[PDB]
């Protein structure tokens, strides 16, 4: 191109970032809320063929035993914050022997996304924004804690987000079907329905991923088996 | 249609379009305050709609126990500018043992932000700030652009539709030098009340404030703590 | 080495030896120890041999550089700065102890010392090396304000032969300069031109 | 040489809701005195205090480490730092400077995040432990047995477990201090007692003798 | 011209770095800045418009104290400038540092004007868009008056324009004597000047900035009191009708 | 490997402003070579300073604070450094210095007078700060730091005039048993007016003792 | 200081004593030499306590990353090699160290001995510090590998016992860990003035 | 140096370089693999007849340790210099770890190398 990296539009807005942005909207669908119990995750999966065991495809990994992450956009640039997260988890366990809360997490990874440059900009470093957006989650001294990213360094605190290609109808049927009271069952069955709904497979039992975290057990991923009892509604 | 694509040719009209392209993007966000009074400084923040596109931001940091900004663009590079201060304030205090002023601070931002508008790949911070402090002159409040020309202002609002809140200060100005806190908060409010789209009144879970003077470390108030504020105000007209 | 400065209303004297020695052998005994560093500023060494040379070359080039730029004649204090500072971010590699006299249109007659440590002082007059511990008492009790300029020549000498005597790493020849504002003159001395005093004998 | 030796002694005490920091306050080099009005106790937080005896240079520059770190971490997490974490946070600076180290014995002191007391020793190098006494520094010694005596009630037969409280604890110390200064030369010149309790922190200050 | 304007490294057929007009171009477009230079010492009368009254006096301040015995006043980008100040005090302190006496002026022009034609060769950077001017007063020599363009060139004056109204003003300086009268008898002529020059319907108001060296200050580079900036307006004002 | 030396510095406040004392000898080893310097500068209207030890590096330090005062007082912001910011940086900066084993050989002295607050500080080659209303270097701290004690121990409040006084008594002393001084001291003042120094002075003395 | 350690058909057993002293002056009497480095493996301190403490979070932090990384946990000979290899940076420096590392995975049980000038070795009987030798002696009459659990317990503490009686830099408590094949535990922290009396003493 | 930022976005994300790696990689002697509960085969077809060719020269099947295999289907050289950095990377394992490597663990270090290839500058 003719137009460089480090660019402003006649609009106030950067290219680059633009053009990332316009790619998440090509990727998987997830899903994230939280409750007064616990937050649950949610992710879909496009397998393309019968073979490729989907036990490979894996979306939803652990940063820590109290914290998680659900990824969506590209995959491949995505396992490089993941590292930096675990990395910064343990370091601060072992200077100041405690856990790591989760804005702190998720503003030391969101300082890595506008560090790009054609120039020097001190070799061995970026030329392009990751495309991804990321969706946190786990507890911490103040109650269960959600959060969410964006190619920009703009996070923001939630309570009920979705992201992927239908964004929209996985938000407009999300504003109304929540309460501030509302139970881990529920919110995992209106989850699942909703992805039934935006889904484009028939919602076979191995075809989605979810992950729950409450103050009692760590984070656990769920079973084959546990994702049947909760289907046959 | 040429130069419009590097911070470094000039244009035949003597302009750079880059620092124009960039300075378009702070007035996209929303609106913020900043004032003073013989004694005390406040700034105010109006955090949009609270839910959808906006759904809870952060417009107000803490930079030190006299020092205080708020933001008005782009975000990185705020905490970039951000971190920045902080260490500059303590490497001051580790030095000589005593805060650094408002004006020195101002200087360092502007010598910082003027580089990269001179030379090749480069790109000016594409963020407007307004700084509020305390120090032995007094107190002091600045303004801060993408092109690195600072202001010193009496009071001074940036963001979207800022403008009416600029008509209106210079109308009620005389009346400052005198009031006391409730008052000067009262005035802001009364002041940025009036960008919305006369509908969307101001509410308890969408303004921040943030206030400093010769007895306060640059206090913070959330959401809860605005209700105490809020009344006292009469019905737009 | 014996090195010695003077200043009078208008202009200054200097005075040197002429011996140089490594150990109890004479490698030379005409050394010259007067360095001209401008057209009316000097120089007197003392301590090693190279590390004056190399110091007083670079203090030279710079002197010039900077004066073809001005237009203009350059000062005293300018050089000795130079000096002092080029001898003191090397205190731990160098023995120097060099003196600094001249003349410009400002100022009069300028002295000014620099010893191994990167010091700088102005003064009267001044003297540096080994064999000056044997005459720190005659310059005091002979000096007085108010002195022409055949007073400081004949003053310096006969410091100098003084010095020669009793000190073994000085002597033979003694080398003279007198500065003004026309222009300078050397001067040498030997033989029975130098001054000589009578031996105590019981 | 890079070092020098300025004397100090300090002490510490915890219980079930309080915590309390004594020292001395005097400056000394050699065989003569440079000031009798240095002390050592230094305010951190609320909830914690911390004792620093050794070579001044030293304990001088390390106080401002803290401090910095301390307000970078409240900008950082959002929350003030506990008393684990400060300790944590010390170990590691002090072991960056290990073949280079400094030479101060710093004592923590302060409540536990329960609401309970506690006090952690350290070395010069980072080595760390939690404890209900200590007493480094120049008079260590002289101190530690009597503690353990009069604290743990050892090689006593048929003596009671009473807990301790605090008028009991400060007049203990107060007469520690009393008695140690008469064979010290180090100690003396002052006496310095931090007391660090649920609603806050108090200092009180005690003439001692001078010699 | 199809591209020889979009780099600082080219010549032009007939001969002509483009980029550095093109830059000079922002000076013909700032506020008037004169100054001038009688017996004693140096007299700047520098103007800073009147924008969104709501600053304080004494905001976008265009007077800086380059160092103990010189003084600089610029016209055109502010930040630009404020660069080249950096840049001006830094030289002064490193030639004292190494040499031992406050330094000339004609040094620090040629130095400031090296530095500023470094970015007249080159395509990585940006030619500078400010033209200021320096001024000194010292009893050995006496009163020093420069100005530097962005090309960097370094001429010395007996006054100059510098600013949008570059021409008619300078003929208001000419019919002065700018070689006899004292520096105290002059700063009426600079105000009125300034204030006959000024525009009164394309523009709102504006606030009138000063200076002064010379053996008045003792070569000290100070402002220049208010009890006698009280009847210079005084005069003006009488004297524009 | 410190050549050129200096000897003891005295300090004492008053009432309302501190009084410094230094005198005048460059002595290499144990001989008496230079004999007019001084040691003792002035930072600014409200702040002064004196060196002992080598007096190259006092020259190096007075240079810097003097380019940096320079640079302070040219922005105009109606602030200025107070003797407690020059104290502190001090203090950095020899422990810096020595932290990578080339150090200054020096011991400073800090005066001063803030709004209606005094200072007088202390500072060693390793970093050593402390305050107080009376101190001193070299062998002054033997000979000298006692009588002020035993003075100040039953009259904690002194007038310019006794603290000139007793300054001159204790140079006196030092004059007596020490062996790398010189009868030719100043004596700087620093008042709410400014900063003022003596010129060289001379102190009374008696040597009956010796028919006996 | 005085440690040992040894393995047998029930698992490995370890034992330390509780003494710290700088020079001849008894600083501490109540420290903790076993090392609890996770749920699964375990350490030993024996000459600078900050270098065997420091150097040993260090690798608790590289063997959670590993955990993380691999989904599989790590052996014990892996973590003996990963502390060789990262102390060997500093020979000649002034590093004084000497540990073991007791666990167990897929290979059965695992001690290994570990030391700062760079040897590492396995075995079945260990004993550190400067009452090392006085505790092998006992150790090596009464140790076999079909020892039951109560018996190896005494004999352990009969040992620790026997070395502080007469090294003087060793003594106070006994403290006496075990490892299982799903983690570890501990079993008491005895005092020496108390088993004076059970004892023949 | 160099540096440029050879690979960019487009107005869709499209990051047009890889879209033409991968239709290079559109050609180039397709590959086959399989496997079994008892044995693994793969499999790669040759695009010309080539009677002088000297075949131990020209192989796409190659190893990278006794425990590991791989083909490929596009340019050699790359193909060649990644072969020999996996090769590395398996043996500086077994070093530190007393065991040898697993598929995941290599299959993650080549892929993580093309990721950081994709990303960097001049590259």
């Amino acid at each position: 191109y003719d137009r460089g990296v480090n660019t402003f539009s006649p609009e106030g807005r950067l290219f680059q970032v633009e053009y990332d942005i316009e790619a998440i909207k090509l990727g998987s669908t997830a899903i994230g809320i939280q409750t007064s119990e616990g937050v649950c995750l949610a992710v879909e999966k496009r397998i393309t063929s019968p073979l490729m065991e989907p036990s490979s495809i894996e979306k939803i990994v652990e940063i820590d035993a109290h914290i998680g992450c659900a990824m969506s956009g590209l995959i491949a640039d995505a396992k490089t914050l993941i590292d930096k997260a675990r990395v910064e988890t343990q370091n601060h366990w072992f200077t100041y022997n405690e856990t790591m809360t989760v804005e702190s997490v998720t503003q030391a990874v969101s300082n890595l996304a506008l560090q790009f440059g054609e120039e020097d900009a001190d070799p061995g470093a970026m030329s392009r924004p990751f495309g991804v957006a990321l969706l946190f989650g786990g507890v911490d001294e103040k109650g269960p804690q959600l959060f969410h990213m964006d190619p920009s360094g703009t996070f923001v605190q939630c309570d009920a987000r979705a992201i992927g290609s239908a964004s929209e109808g996985a938000q407009s049927s999300l504003q109304e079907l929540y309460h501030k009271s509302m139970t881990l069952k529920e919110a995992i069955k209106s989850s699942l329905i909703i992805l039934k709904q935006v889904m484009e497979e028939k919602l076979n039992a191995t075809n989605i991923e979810l992950a729950t975290v409450q103050p009692g057990q760590n984070f656990h991923m769920f079973t084959k088996e546990e994702l049947e009892e909760v289907i046959k509604d | 249609n040429q130069y419009d694509n590097d911070v470094t040719v000039w244009s035949p009209q003597g302009r750079i379009h880059q620092i124009e392209y960039a300075m378009e993007a702070v007035k996209q966000g929303s609106a913020t305050v900043g004032l003073k009074s013989k004694t005390h400084a406040v700034l105010v923040a109006l955090k949009r709609a609270q839910s959808e596109l906006a759904a809870h931001q952060k417009k107000i940091l803490h930079v030190d126990n006299h020092i205080g900004i708020s933001i008005a663009g782009l975000t990185a590079d705020a905490r970039l500018l951000c971190n920045f201060m902080r260490q500059e304030c303590l490497d001051s205090r580790f030095v000589f043992d005593r805060p650094l002023p408002v004006s020195r601070l101002v200087s360092l931002i502007g010598s910082k932000t003027q580089i990269p508008t001179q030379r090749y790949g480069r790109r000016p911070y594409g963020v407007g700030l307004l700084i509020a402090g305390y120090d032995d002159m007094g107190p002091h409040i600045f303004q801060t652009c993408p092109s690195a020309n600072y202001f010193d202002c009496r009071a001074m609002s940036i963001g979207a539709r800022s403008q009416s809140a600029r008509t209106y200060l210079e109308r009620h100005m005389s009346e400052f030098m005198e009031c006391n806190l409730n008052e000067l908060v009262k005035h802001g409010l009364r002041a940025l009340r009036e960008t919305l789209p006369a509908e969307q009144d101001l509410t308890t879970k969408n303004v921040s404030i943030g206030i400093v003077g010769k007895d306060l470390e640059f206090t913070i108030y959330d959401d809860d703590d605005v209700s105490p504020f809020l009344e006292g105000l009469e019905e737009r007209p | 080495t014996t090195i010695m400065a003077v200043q009078f209303d208008g202009g200054v004297v200097l005075g040197a030896d002429s011996r140089t020695t490594t150990g109890s052998y004479i490698a030379n005994r005409v050394t010259d120890k007067l360095t001209p560093i401008h057209d009316r500023i000097f120089c007197c060494r003392s301590g090693s041999a190279a590390d004056t040379q190399a110091v007083a070359d670079a203090v030279t080039y710079q002197l010039g550089f900077h004066s073809i730029e001005l237009n203009e004649p350059p000062l005293v204090h300018t050089a000795a700065s130079l000096f002092k500072e080029m001898c003191y971010r090397y205190r731990e590699d160098l023995m120097a102890g060099i003196i600094i006299a001249g003349w410009d249109p400002q100022e009069g007659g300028q002295v000014y010392s620099v010893p191994m440590g990167g010091m700088m002082v102005r003064q009267s007059f001044a003297i540096g090396g080994s064999g000056s511990s044997y005459i720190y008492g005659y310059v005091d009790a002979t000096y007085r304000e108010g002195m022409t300029k055949e007073e400081c020549l004949q003053f310096t000498a006969n410091a100098l032969a003084l010095a020669m005597e009793r000190d073994g790493s000085s002597g033979g020849v003694i080398r003279l300069a007198a500065i003004a504002e026309s222009g300078v003159e050397r001067q040498v001395l030997l033989g029975d031109q130098i001054p000589k005093f009578a031996v105590a004998t019981l | 040489s890079p070092y020098v030796f300025n004397g100090g002694t300090i002490l510490a005490i915890a219980g079930e809701d309080f915590a309390i920091v004594a020292s001395d306050t005097r400056l000394s080099e050699g065989f003569s005195i440079h000031t009798r009005d240095s002390p050592k106790c230094y305010k951190l937080t609320d909830k914690t205090v911390i004792g620093c005896s050794g070579f001044h240079g030293d304990c001088l520059t390390l106080t401002k480490i803290i401090e910095a770190r301390l307000k970078m971490y409240k900008h950082s997490n959002n929350k003030a730092m506990t008393t684990g974490a400060i300790a944590a946070m010390l170990s590691t600076i002090l072991y960056s400077r290990r073949f280079f180290p400094y030479y101060v014995y710093n004592i923590i002191g302060g409540l536990d995040e329960e609401g309970k007391g506690a006090v952690y020793s350290f070395d010069p190098v980072g080595s760390y432990q939690r404890d209900s006494f200590k007493a480094g520094g120049s008079a260590s010694a002289m101190l530690q047995p009597l503690l353990d005596n009069q604290v743990g009630f050892k090689n006593m037969q048929n003596v009671e477990h009473v807990p301790l409280s605090l008028d009991r604890a400060m007049r203990l110390v107060k007469d520690v201090f009393i008695s140690a200064a008469e064979r010290d030369v180090y100690t003396g010149d002052a006496l310095r007692i931090c007391i660090v309790t649920k609603e806050g922190i108090r200092e009180e200050t005690v003439s001692l003798r001078k010699d | 011209g199809t591209g020889y304007d979009l780099s600082a490294s080219t010549f032009s057929p007939d001969g002509r770095v483009f980029q550095v007009e093109y830059a000079m171009k922002a000076v013909e477009n700032s506020s008037t800045a004169i100054g001038i230079r009688c017996k004693d010492g140096v007299v700047f009368g520098v103007e800073k418009l009147v924008l969104s009254k709501l600053y304080e006096e004494g905001s976008n301040k265009r007077l800086f104290n380059v160092d103990r015995h010189v003084g600089m006043a610029v016209a055109g980008l502010l930040a630009d400038a404020r660069s080249l100040a950096d840049i001006a005090r830094e030289e002064a302190s490193n030639f004292r540092s190494n040499f031992g006496y406050n330094i000339p002026l004609k040094h620090l022009a040629d130095r400031v004007a090296m530095y500023v034609h470094a970015y007249t060769l080159y395509s990585a950077v940006r030619p500078f868009g400010c033209s200021f001017m320096l001024g000194s007063y010292s009893v050995n020599d006496g009163a020093q008056l420069y100005m530097i363009d962005p090309s960097g060139v370094s001429y010395g004056y007996w006054g100059c324009a510098i600013g949008k109204a570059r021409q008619a003003a300078k003929t208001e300086i000419e019919k002065l004597q700018m070689k006899e009268m004292t520096c105290r008898d002059i700063v009426k002529e600079v105000a009125k000047i300034i204030y006959i020059v000024h525009d009164e319907v394309k523009d709102k108001a504006f606030e009138l900035e000063l200076s002064w060296v010379g053996e008045l200050t003792n070569g000290r580079h100070e402002i220049v009191p208010k009890d006698i900036r009280e009847e210079a307006e005084k005069y003006a004002k009488e004297s524009l009708k | 490997n410190p050549m050129v030396t200096g000897t003891s510095v005295l300090g004492v406040k008053f009432e309302g402003g501190v009084v410094i004392a230094a005198d005048m000898l460059g002595s290499y080893g144990s001989l008496a070579r230079f004999r007019n310097i001084s040691r003792i500068m002035r930072v600014n209207n409200s702040t002064m300073l004196g060196a002992s030890g080598d007096y190259a590096d006092f020259q190096y330090l007075k240079q810097v604070l003097g380019q940096m005062v320079i640079d302070e007082e040219l922005l105009g912001d109606g602030h200025s450094y107070s003797p407690r910011a020059i104290h502190s940086w001090l203090t950095r900066a020899m422990y810096s210095r020595r932290s990578k084993m080339n150090p200054l050989w020096n011991t400073m002295v800090i005066g001063g007078y803030a709004d209606g607050e005094s200072f007088l500080g202390y500072v060693d080659m390793l970093g050593v700060a402390y305050e107080a209303p009376s101190l001193a270097t070299g062998y002054g701290a033997y000979l000298a730091q006692p009588l002020l004690r035993e003075v100040l121990e039953k009259q904690p409040v002194l007038s310019q005039t006794e603290a000139r006084d007793l300054v001159e008594r204790c140079m006196r002393v030092l004059y007596y048993r020490d062996a790398r001084s010189y009868n030719r001291f100043q004596t700087a003042t620093v008042t709410e007016k400014g900063v003022e120094i003596e010129g060289p002075l001379s102190t009374e003395t008696n040597w009956d003792i010796a028919h006996m | 200081t005085t440690t040992l350690a040894f393995k047998f058909r029930h698992g490995v057993i370890v034992a330390a004593d509780s003494r710290a002293t700088a020079g001849a002056y008894i600083a501490s009497q109540t420290v903790k030499k076993v090392i609890e480095i996770n749920p699964y493996l375990l350490g030993t301190m024996a000459g600078g306590a900050a270098d065997c403490s420091f150097w040993e979070r260090l690798l608790a932090r590289q063997c959670r990353i590993y955990e993380l990384r691999n989904k599989e946990r790590i052996s014990v000979a892996a973590a003996s090699k990963l502390l060789a290899n990262m102390v060997y940076q500093y020979k000649g420096m002034g590093l004084s160290m000497g540990t073991m590392i007791c666990g167990w995975d897929k290979r059965g049980p695992g001690l290994y001995y570990v030391d700062s000038e760079g040897n590492r070795i396995s075995g079945a009987t260990f004993s550190v510090g400067s009452g090392s030798v006085y505790a092998y002696g006992v150790m090596d009459r009464g140790y076999s590998y079909d020892l039951e659990v109560e018996q190896a317990y005494d004999l352990a503490r009969r040992a620790i016992y026997q070395a502080t009686y007469r090294d003087a830099y060793s003594g106070g408590a006994v403290n006496l860990y075990h490892v299982r094949e799903d983690g570890w535990i501990r079993v008491s922290s005895d005092n020496v003035a108390d088993l004076h009396e059970k004892y023949s003493g | 140096s160099y540096d440029r930022a050879i690979t960019v976005f487009s107005p869709d994300g499209h990051l047009f370089q890889v879209e033409y790696a991968q239709e290079a990689v559109k050609k180039g002697s397709t590959a086959v693999g399989v496997r079994g509960r008892d044995i693994v085969v793969l499999g790669v077809e040759k695009k010309s007849v080539a009677k002088l060719q000297d075949e131990r020269t020209v192989r796409k099947i190659c190893a990278l340790d006794d425990n590991v295999c791989m083909a490929f289907a596009g340019l050699t050289a790359d193909a060649r210099i990644v072969i020999n950095r996996a090769r590395v990377e398996c043996q500086s394992h077994r070093l530190t770890v007393e065991d040898p490597v697993t598929v995941e663990y290599i299959t993650r270090y080549i892929a993580s190398l093309k990721q950081r290839y994709t990303q960097s500058n001049g590259r």
